[PDB]
């Protein structure tokens, strides 16, 4: 998701008005279903995983 | 008594009654509200008051 959908995490103070905060990809490692392989993700033991 | 509190006293204390028409004004006086556009924040705000 995080990296495909974003994720509003939590909110900060903008000169003064709050606004929202967005964690997400680049743009170009999420166009073209090959991006997918560029995603790793941790293990329990320490490695990560395609 | 606002006679009494004011001189013999080491802080501010008044003693009053209430008009006929609460929540709703006095006749010579005025409510203004000094408003912040740019953003230029509580210390530049406050100091505009004084």
């Amino acid at each position: 998701g995080a990296a495909w959908g974003g994720s509003y995490v939590n909110d900060f103070i903008d000169r003064g008005r709050v606004k929202k905060v967005y964690v997400m990809s680049e743009a170009k490692y999420r166009m073209l279903p090959d991006d997918i392989g560029d995603w790793y993700v941790r293990a329990a033991d320490g490695q990560m995983v395609p | 008594a606002t006679r009494a509190f004011s001189q013999i006293k080491d802080a501010m204390v008044f003693a009053f009654n209430l008009p006929a028409i609460v929540e709703l004004g006095t006749a010579t006086g005025f409510d203004f509200e000094l408003i912040d556009q740019a953003g230029l924040g509580h210390e530049k705000l406050t100091q505009a008051r004084n």
